[PDB]
């Protein structure tokens, strides 16, 4: 509802920014998936960051995971396949290969 | 780029099954009255 | 009756007429109850009474007017 | 990588509100077609009785 | 008439006022069935789409589209849903000339009908009981419970007034065949105009409790011609 | 008053029920309800016992 | 020491009341009253002392509590502001639901303005039946109930300002007025205006009358249970929860009473 | 256990009595009522050999029981002075006497009941108390006296715990609580506590008029004298039309409570909801003689009260809208509250539609008095009393008691009742369109089917409320040993799906009711210091 | 008031002593609970 997503999102960096433990980090997360806001790519990035500095390879597994399937969004898969590959080979968190065929 | 939908075809798709389920759902609810009035001797059959 | 008495009805234009037996009663019995000769000024109404009223409260006011105690606030005439 | 987005407020709610709107009245109307079938088939019989005696 | 049994609908109808009810009845039935079917797919839809929701959407709050149109949109509903209401109510209750007047009272665990706006032999008031035959001393073919040994008669293709009253407990003429429905208060009256256009036995209860013994209670009401009426007048 | 204070001292070092303002009335009061209200409701149900069984069994 | 027991009695304004025994006793009281009122008005036994002492014993317990309320206000104290303004607006809300029975028992002859109905009644005035009227024969105690009132409630005001002499002038005339008023009130006890056998217009106001004569025998016994509770001079000029009470209950009674006789008296004669 | 129990003066520990009564009247109204419908399966004297007073009797007994005396101790009584001073955060409600008081003043009535039951005169006139019927002129004895009796100390005990509730909300409220924030069950209980405040004096003065006249040798409202019953019958409906809103707005409260908790997302604009709870309790005063459209009076009477009551119908379709906007759009745990929760907006919803239908000035020429009635009222008092009893139940009861229920036996129950009264409910307003009438022990032969059905959908339901007492001994007897085992939830809020669940341990029971913060229940006088809001 | 652990006092019932296994206590609330319709129906006519 004419709500700017320039606001939020420098508010989901800054808060990525200082995070110490996972705690802040869930909780943003949460409150980022909580809008019908779809996160951008720079925003994943961020949180996958602070993820890694965090040390919780597990939390990447169930962020891929809710960008996945989050909302319907007529069923768009390509925005998906990039924003996917570009965070996994922007570093290296090799995860979805994995539980998928177990 | 709209990708894929298109709203149409997962619409109905999606909406399809589950409004045939639901018809399907009040059928019965409305003709059990119905199999007890066809069970019960209301022509003497 | 056969099938054709009024016609139209057009005497009080609300709903309801809880207060309507009252007022077509006391001019009939007025119109009864002093000359008994020509009942011309109250031939318009014959049926007000004896059909479109409750034949009840016309029996009633009848047998109280016969012990002298009316249902209604009218005179001694 | 679609820019456009928080467009997924409010039209589902709409849209399933109007599908809801639209299936009752169908719905409706199906199961009244029989009733009004049969209500006018009751009233042309009353008529017919009520007409046939006079004459 | 006789309630039909395994019934879902209303009884047959008797009366212009009972069809023009039932016309009204079913207008309403058709909005309010909409109204239930609306509801409940939504609520089946909400059930069967949101149990599998994993995240939950817990910052909406104002919704503001759906609040004026369902703000808006139940006061028409009841403003088309009212008008026939009103209008049935204006042309049902009109007092277009009644032509029959017979007391109805409603005395202890029976009835004693009064006929007074006609005569028997000269001027005489008619007026009779009404016991509900015993179901021990019933007799072979009537209907149990209910089957008076006399019941009141009325003319076809006329206009009815049933004064309704009560002797020390308060009663019901309730007649759902004829559409008339009126208590009977014990020393008020009320006049309700019935106007009766098809011929047939039309059947009928006080809807209203008289203590214990009101299993056992006659309303029976049997339509007769013209020459039928004075017929029945004159052996009476 | 003069007792107002003594009282309230005597009662907070004494720390007992009855509040020590009508003792003779609640031993003259509590016997009361028992010996009355139980001999007036034993009739309400004892004298009915021979009325009762009323089975007015009708065929 | 002090902030913790402040803090653990500060917020609990309720004391640690012991097992007390007076809800179950009230209750057996009065289903003893109401059994015993059902057995004797129809029933196998018609005997009336012992009914009778039934209901001096529910009315001293019911006294017992009505002057603990009072009692334990002061002697045992433990009451803050907020207890205060919950009895204040408990006494505003038992003073409420008492004008709702004053008006229902006025709305149960005062829908009849315009004559809606049509048998039975339905003439306002009631011509033709007329009786001993109960209207306009008690006024005469109804405008020195007004005097009374009037003169009365600036005495409270004084009295609730400092509780002195003035205070003392004020409590004997009232006294002295509710006495004049039982007085009058017991000199019409069977013969006032009519008894009840045909044409029941004056009896519901006889009746509506007559069941209003509690509450003042009420107020007259917390007055006097006020009376001997500043005997005792425990109750100063602090937490006079009775005086509040009477004072409200005296604001509040003449307003229902002006309302009383603005209908009812000169409305339909 | 006299010393402590007999002599209790604490809410929490009256709480409890509350409940063991509601659910002994309960257990007991719901067997008299398997009678009556056992006596009527078919007609004739099937198990009540004549004396139709007896089953007048019952009916009276079955439905003053289902009225005042088994859901208004429950979520009036019971619930509110266990939930209200526990979310306050107060010590202690304002003077318990007045707790102890209306809980001791219930149980005479029920002996003057069974009593009156027992002797040959019985109080057989319905439980609307309409005279001359209830007078000495058609039934003598005590029977009458004692239900008056029992009415006027059932009102006494509610307007007592109306009292409580009001100086415990207004007087002593926590500093963290203000006008602008306060949650939605105290606010149903408050605006439940105005109408019965502004209802009661009503039904008692006309009551005991009525009593006078029995005992006085006069007449107000009997002919005996010109009085009309007309008069009373405005005053009693005038009682009653707010009764029902003061069983189901509690209902309401307690029913947006779980769904706002078990849908993981805050309230739908509680300002918009506790307005439409407030416009409800002050419209209920304009409909006093809506019930009593078949004496004839004036049509344009007629027309203001249709126009009050489709006034009226439009805050219940607001609030049904703001729980379903609060249902939309929010994770969903098929758990039992939430089940009862869904029968709750759909039957009830299809009750009170119904009964707007019926809401129309000439539409009581078929249906009032009749079956259609009691097919409408059954639907609602099913709904907000006994399901939302039952939501209240499985929600509350692992932490106000500590004592868990087993998941599967729940869902098992909820399932039997629901179809149970299904199928009770629905053929009554079969019967009622087609114009039967009511309170007769014996019927014509025309819907004996429909009798059929509805007998065994109450034995359906009576093995149901077997099952369910078997649930309370089972969980009052094994609750430890299902505690430790995966028989029962022991967490109604699974963590969100991004959560770890290693970091929940901190992150049990988060909601928006400070109850379920606290320990296992901790002694009477807890809460040393209030809570603050930030 | 203050010397109950919060476990098991909110109930009138006792897990220790044979007297009464829960079972009783349970029978007899089934026992008074279905007292009052058969009893009714009884004073006046059969079961
Ligand atoms: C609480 C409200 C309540 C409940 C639960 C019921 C339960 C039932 N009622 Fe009744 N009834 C009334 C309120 C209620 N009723 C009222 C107010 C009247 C008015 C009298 C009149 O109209 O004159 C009435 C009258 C009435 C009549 C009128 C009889 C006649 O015409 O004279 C009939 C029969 O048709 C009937 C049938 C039933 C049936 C089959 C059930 C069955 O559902 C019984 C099975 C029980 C349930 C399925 C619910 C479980 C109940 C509980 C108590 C659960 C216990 C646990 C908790 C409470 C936590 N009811
Ligand atoms: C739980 C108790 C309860 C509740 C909640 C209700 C709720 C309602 N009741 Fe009922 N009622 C009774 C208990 C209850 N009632 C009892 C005991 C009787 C007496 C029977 C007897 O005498 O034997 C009775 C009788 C009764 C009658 C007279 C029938 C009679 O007894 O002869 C009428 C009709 O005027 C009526 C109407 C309503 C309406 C309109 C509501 C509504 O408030 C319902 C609220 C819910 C909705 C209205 C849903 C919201 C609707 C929408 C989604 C919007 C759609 C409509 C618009 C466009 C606004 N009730
Ligand atoms: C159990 C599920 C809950 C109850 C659902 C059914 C209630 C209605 C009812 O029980 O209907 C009962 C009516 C009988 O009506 P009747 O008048 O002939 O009974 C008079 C004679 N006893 O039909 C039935 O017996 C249907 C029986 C099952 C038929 C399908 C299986 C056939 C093999
Ligand atoms: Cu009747
Ligand atoms: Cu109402």
């Amino acid at each position: 509802d004419e709500e700017t997503f320039e606001e939020f999102t420098a508010r989901y960096e800054k808060e990525f920014d200082e995070a110490y433990d996972l705690f802040e980090v869930q909780r943003v997360l949460n409150n980022c998936f909580s809008y019908d806001l779809v996160p951008a790519p720079a925003v994943i990035e961020k949180a996958l960051r602070a993820a890694r500095r965090v040390n919780d390879l597990p939390t990447a597994i169930r962020v891929f995971e809710a960008l996945k399937y989050k909302v319907e969004n007529e069923d768009q898969y390509k925005a998906y396949l990039d924003e996917l590959k570009d965070v996994r080979q922007e570093l290296g968190v090799p995860l979805k290969e994995e539980l998928f065929p177990s | 780029g709209r990708i894929g939908e298109s709203w149409v075809i997962t619409e109905g798709r999606r909406l399809i099954p589950e409004i045939f389920q639901w018809s399907a759902v009040l059928s019965v609810c409305l003709g059990w009255p119905g199999a007890v009035y066809f069970f019960s001797k209301a022509r003497k059959a | 009756s056969p099938l054709h008495t009024v016609g139209f009805d057009a005497r009080f234009p609300q709903q309801n007429q809880t207060k309507h037996c009252w007022q077509s009663y006391v001019d009939y019995h007025k119109c009864v109850n002093m000359k008994g000769e020509d009942f011309a000024p109250c031939k318009v109404f014959w049926k007000t009474y004896n059909a479109l009223c409750p034949l009840d409260w016309i029996e009633k006011w009848d047998d109280q007017r016969e012990k002298g105690i009316f249902a209604g606030d009218i005179n001694s005439d | 990588t679609i820019a456009p987005i928080t467009g997924t407020i409010k039209r589902r709610v709409i849209m399933d509100i109007v599908l809801g709107f639209s299936l009752g009245g169908v719905m409706a109307s199906y199961w009244w077609w029989g009733f009004h079938m049969d209500k006018i088939n009751k009233r042309e019989k009353f008529y017919a009785e009520l007409a046939e005696r006079k004459k | 008439d006789v309630p039909t049994p395994y019934a879902c609908y209303f009884q047959d109808s008797a009366t212009p006022n009972q069809e023009g009810i039932l016309e009204l009845h079913d207008n309403i039935m058709f909005y309010l069935l909409v109204i239930l079917g609306l509801v409940s797919w939504m609520l089946y839809t909400i059930v069967m789409t949101y149990s599998k929701n994993p995240i939950a959407y817990k910052y909406i709050k104002h919704g503001q589209t759906i609040e004026v149109i369902w703000t808006i949109f139940p006061a028409v509903i009841l403003l088309i849903i009212a008008f026939p209401s009103f209008i049935l109510l204006y042309l049902c209750d009109e007092v277009i000339s009644p032509a029959m007047t017979i007391k109805a009272i409603g005395y202890q665990w029976y009835w004693k009908y009064e006929y007074s706006d006609f005569i028997n032999d000269s001027g005489e008031t008619v007026e009779f009981e009404s016991y509900v035959i015993p179901d021990e001393l019933l007799e072979e073919g009537q209907l149990r419970l209910l089957d008076t040994d006399t019941s009141m008669v009325v003319p076809v293709d006329t206009h009815i007034r049933f004064v309704v009253t009560a002797a020390d407990v308060i009663h019901d003429f309730a007649i759902p065949s004829l559409g008339i429905k009126v208590d009977a208060t014990p020393g008020r009256l009320n006049q309700v105009s019935a106007l009766i256009q098809r011929e047939g036995v039309f059947y009928g209860a006080c809807s209203e409790l008289c203590g214990t013994g009101h299993a056992n209670m006659p309303i029976k009401i049997e339509a007769v011609s013209l020459p039928k009426f004075l017929e029945w007048l004159n052996e009476q | 008053a003069n007792k107002v204070i003594q009282l309230q001292k005597i009662f907070q070092s004494s720390t007992k029920p009855l509040w020590w303002r009508h003792p003779r009335s609640a031993l003259y009061l509590y016997p009361f309800y028992a010996i009355f209200a139980v001999a007036v409701v034993t009739p309400l149900l004892y004298i009915p016992n021979a009325i009762r069984g009323i089975k007015a069994k009708k065929a | 020491m002090t902030h913790l027991e402040r803090s653990r009695h500060q917020q609990h304004p309720f004391h640690m009341v012991m097992p007390s025994p007076w809800p179950i006793v009230v209750s057996f009281a009065l289903l003893s009253l109401a059994l015993s009122t059902a057995l004797t008005m129809h029933g196998y036994i018609g005997n009336m002392n012992m009914v009778y002492l039934a209901l001096f014993v529910l009315l001293t317990s019911s006294i017992l509590w009505f002057r603990d309320i009072v009692a334990e206000a002061t002697y045992l104290g433990d009451h803050t502001m907020a207890v205060r303004k919950g009895i204040n607006l408990g006494f505003l809300m038992f003073v409420l639901s008492e004008v709702l029975i004053f008006a229902g028992l006025f709305w149960a002859y005062f829908h009849s303005a315009m004559s809606p109905d049509v048998t039975l009644g339905a003439c306002w005035p009631p011509v033709g039946i007329e009786a001993v009227q109960p209207t306009e024969l008690p006024l005469l105690n109804t405008i020195i109930l007004l005097s009374s009132g009037a003169t009365v409630t600036y005495s409270h005001h004084a009295l609730i300002a400092g509780n002195r002499n003035k205070a003392l002038s004020g409590l004997l005339i009232t006294f002295w007025l509710i006495v004049i008023f039982v007085t009058c009130q017991y000199i019409e006890y069977t013969n006032a205006a009519f008894t009840i056998s045909d044409g029941v217009y004056g009896s519901v106001f006889y009746a509506g009358t007559g069941l209003h004569f509690l509450h003042m025998v009420m107020l007259a016994a917390m007055l006097g249970v006020n009376y001997w509770r500043m005997r005792n001079y425990h109750l100063t000029a602090g937490h006079h929860v009775g005086y509040e009470t009477t004072i409200i209950y005296t604001h509040v009674l003449d307003v229902i009473w002006l309302f009383l006789y603005v209908v009812f008296y000169w409305w339909g004669v | 256990m006299v010393q402590r129990w007999l002599y209790s003066t604490n809410a929490k520990d009256i709480a409890v009595l509350y409940f063991m009564l509601a659910i002994f009247s309960g257990m007991a109204g719901t067997a008299m009522s398997l009678i009556i419908r056992l006596e009527l399966a078919a007609p004739g004297s099937q198990y009540l050999h004549g004396n139709s007073q007896l089953f007048n009797v019952l009916v009276v007994g079955h439905a003053v029981l289902m009225i005042f005396f088994l859901v208004m101790p429950a979520l009036i009584g019971g619930f509110g002075n266990y939930l209200l001073p526990l979310m306050i955060g107060a010590t202690d409600t304002a003077f318990p006497r007045i707790n102890n008081i209306a809980f001791w003043v219930l149980p005479m009535g029920l002996v003057c009941l069974v009593t009156s039951t027992l002797v040959e005169s019985g109080a057989g006139t319905g439980w609307t108390v309409y005279p001359p019927l209830s007078s000495i002129q058609a039934h003598s004895g005590p029977s009458v006296d004692l239900a008056i009796f029992a009415l006027h100390l059932t009102s006494i005990s509610s307007l007592l715990g109306a009292i409580n509730f009001i100086v415990t909300t207004l007087n002593m409220r926590t500093n963290g609580m203000t006008m602008h924030k306060l949650p939605l069950f105290v606010w149903s209980i408050f605006i439940t506590a105005f109408l019965l405040l502004l209802s009661l004096p009503v039904l008692s003065a006309g009551i005991t008029m009525l009593l006078l006249d029995r005992n006085f040798n006069t007449s107000f409202f009997e002919v005996s004298g010109g009085g009309d019953p007309i008069l009373y019958e405005h005053l009693f409906w005038f009682f009653g039309h707010p009764e029902v809103y003061i069983l189901i707005i509690p209902g309401f409260g307690i029913i947006s409570h779980v769904v706002s908790t078990y849908s993981k997302k805050p309230v739908f604009g509680e300002i918009s909801m506790v307005y439409a709870m407030a416009s409800i309790g002050l419209l209920g005063f304009l409909v006093w003689s809506h019930h009593m459209y078949i004496v004839g009076l004036d049509a344009d009477t007629r027309a203001y009260f249709t126009s009050a009551t489709m006034i009226i119908a439009i805050p219940t379709g607001i609030k049904i809208f703001s729980w379903l906007a609060t249902i939309h759009g929010g994770s969903i745990r098929l758990a039992t509250p939430m089940l009862y929760a869904i029968a709750f907006l759909f039957l009830f919803t299809m009750g009170g539609l119904t009964g707007v239908a019926l809401a129309n000035a000439s539409l009581d020429v078929a249906f009032h008095d009749t079956y259609y009635v009691v097919g409408h009222f059954h639907y609602v008092l099913s709904m907000g009393a006994i399901f939302s009893l039952f939501a209240g139940y499985y929600y509350w009861s692992p932490q106000i008691l500590g004592l868990n229920y087993n998941e599967k036996l729940a869902q098992i129950q909820f399932w039997l009742i629901f179809i149970g009264a299904n199928v009770i409910f629905f053929p009554m307003h079969f019967l009622g369109i087609n114009g039967m009438p009511r309170r007769i022990p014996d019927y014509p032969d025309a819907f004996a089917g429909w009798n059929y059905v509805a007998s065994i959908g109450s034995f359906i339901a009576t093995l149901s409320l077997f099952l369910f007492i078997y649930i309370l001994y089972d969980q009052l007897v094994n609750g430890l040993n299902n505690k430790v085992n995966n028989k029962s939830v022991i967490y109604n809020k699974a963590p969100d799906f991004v959560e770890s669940n290693t970091i929940f341990n901190l992150n049990t029971v988060k909601s928006s009711s400070i109850e379920f913060l606290l320990t296992s229940p901790p002694a009477v006088h807890s809460f040393n210091t209030p809570a603050v809001q930030s | 008031v203050h010397f109950k652990d919060g476990v098991y006092e909110n109930i009138p019932f006792k897990v220790k002593g044979r007297k009464t296994p829960y079972a009783l206590s349970h029978f007899g609330f089934f026992a008074i609970g279905f007292a009052v319709p058969f009893v009714a129906c009884y004073v006046q006519l059969k079961k």
